[PDB]
């Protein structure tokens, strides 16, 4: 939505002397504009802005200010655009001219965003992201809280809309693109609007925007920690299944590297482990691992995330995580079950204590109310047959041999079914 | 899915297999025993 009327405006020409000549703006504002326009040239154009630098922002704003058409205002904005893609230090001049007024940056251009043609007002906010990203002058307090107010606002609409959406969240990630507004941000409730708008059904652009933004706060070490607070692995994980396209796939896999790498703590690296490994991130690394795609960062990340879900799924296969899993009472598929690796080194450990985890998984198995539980008890007394000859006996013993060849007609087709995989564990010979 | 399809049923099938095996042999060992108990009570009023 932006480019053609970018493209419009820079076309859409008409007389500066209008409004002079009507008495809204200033002589020298009305000649500073001409004489900008006349001297096109990179030369010239610096010359106009190190010889009027003080009275060039100040055109651009009184013109911004008391013009009523939006035409001249557009062409005003898109050119201060189009100087920042020439030159990026453009910001520079706007700078001096509020230092020369003794004043800062922000009063001048944020009522702006508060105007009515959308066009316009996104257009001072890709200025205004441009100006104090770059710039010395951070956006700080009550200022960059109206912001980044806006910036919620403009997200809260949520088409021309999503494509103006498309540069609230450009604006958003050019800011963040340095710390302070990364904490601003986290601060803000900001980050459930992103949430939000991603569970809203945004457009795809947007998806690779938003997971842009993600990516940025979890590069950062605290930043990383903080989001934790909204858990985006669990969206991210099965949209990752639709949005098969280079763009995302990409900044998806390396927000997951990002997190997995600048979580803070082991915990902190078991949390996101956790959320990727039981929302299934594994085989969707080894099916991406076998593709192959243009550039490094993909592959390579998909490789770092082999390693460490790999190493996360040996973590949580310990013997240790085994045991206090079982005291805990979480029996709810973690990687240690189905791990066969694990099972077959340490099938003996539940021998351990005088056998307290198969007492736990046969106390269980009469004490569950959670179908899930009483399944994974019946499996794993199975599997302890399956991978420890001598535990038929203990099994019997225990009963769990009658709970499982019962428990094969519990009221939980799940439960029935994993215990008739205990049952042929037991049987799996004499 | 497909995958794990394919692994349940081969795995019924090798415990098909396993259990066959065990049954037969188990089940004509039940049959000995019955009929020997037969072939010893002759005189069997002692203990053993």
């Amino acid at each position: 939505i932006i480019a053609a009327k970018a493209a419009e405006v820079r076309a859409n020409k008409v007389n500066w002397q209008s409004y002079l000549q009507g008495q809204m703006i200033s002589a020298e504002d009305c000649e500073f504009i001409q004489r900008f326009e006349m001297k096109r040239c990179s030369e010239e154009k610096q010359e106009m802005l190190q010889t009027e630098g003080s009275q060039c922002a100040k055109t651009f704003i009184n013109l911004m200010t008391h013009i009523s058409k939006e035409q001249t205002v557009q062409y005003i904005l898109t050119m201060v655009d189009d100087m920042l893609q020439e030159n990026h230090q453009r910001v520079s001049i706007f700078f001096d001219y509020a230092k020369r007024s003794k004043s800062t940056a922000w009063p001048y251009f944020l009522p702006m965003l508060n105007r009515q043609d959308p066009f316009t007002v996104h257009m001072a906010a890709r200025i205004i992201a441009k100006l104090a990203a770059w710039g010395k002058e951070l956006m700080e307090g009550s200022d960059l809280n109206y912001y980044f107010n806006w910036i919620k606002t403009q997200l809260s609409s949520q088409s021309d809309s999503s494509q103006y959406v498309q540069c609230v969240a450009g604006c958003l990630q050019l800011m963040l693109r340095v710390n302070e507004y990364r904490f601003a941000w986290v601060e803000a409730d900001g980050v459930n609007c992103i949430m939000g708008v991603l569970s809203n059904k945004c457009g795809f652009q947007l998806q690779y925007q938003m997971i842009f933004s993600i990516w940025l706060l979890a590069f950062s070490p605290q930043m990383c920690e903080h989001l934790r607070r909204y858990n985006i692995i669990p969206v991210l994980s099965d949209i990752l299944q639709e949005s098969v396209k280079e763009k995302v796939t990409r900044i998806i896999l390396a927000a997951f590297r990002n997190f997995l790498e600048k979580s803070t703590e082991r915990e902190t690296r078991q949390e996101y482990a956790l959320a990727m490994i039981q929302c299934k991130v594994l085989k969707q690394l080894e099916n991406l691992e076998q593709q192959k795609y243009d550039d490094e960062d993909i592959s390579e990340d998909i490789k770092f995330l082999l390693e460490k879900l790999g190493e996360s799924v040996q973590d949580l296969s310990s013997f240790d995580e085994y045991s206090s899993e079982l005291k805990s009472g979480r029996l709810e598929w973690s990687p240690v079950h189905k791990s066969e690796k694990f099972w077959r080194e340490n099938a003996v450990r539940l021998n351990e204590k005088n056998y307290e985890l198969l007492k736990i998984l046969t106390k269980l198995l009469e004490v569950s109310d959670d179908p899930q539980v009483l399944a994974v008890a019946a499996h794993d007394v199975g599997e302890y047959v399956r991978h420890y000859p001598r535990g038929k006996r203990v099994i019997e013993q225990l009963g769990g041999k009658q709970l499982v060849m019962n428990h094969m007609h519990h009221e939980d087709q799940q439960v029935r079914y994993n215990a008739l995989l205990a049952v042929q564990k037991l049987m799996v010979h004499n | 899915n497909f995958e794990k399809i394919e692994n349940e049923l081969k795995e019924i099938n090798t415990n098909q297999e396993a259990l066959k095996r065990n049954f037969l042999e188990l089940t004509e060992l039940k049959f000995i025993l019955r009929k020997t108990q037969q072939f010893f009570d002759e005189m069997a009023d002692p203990d053993l």
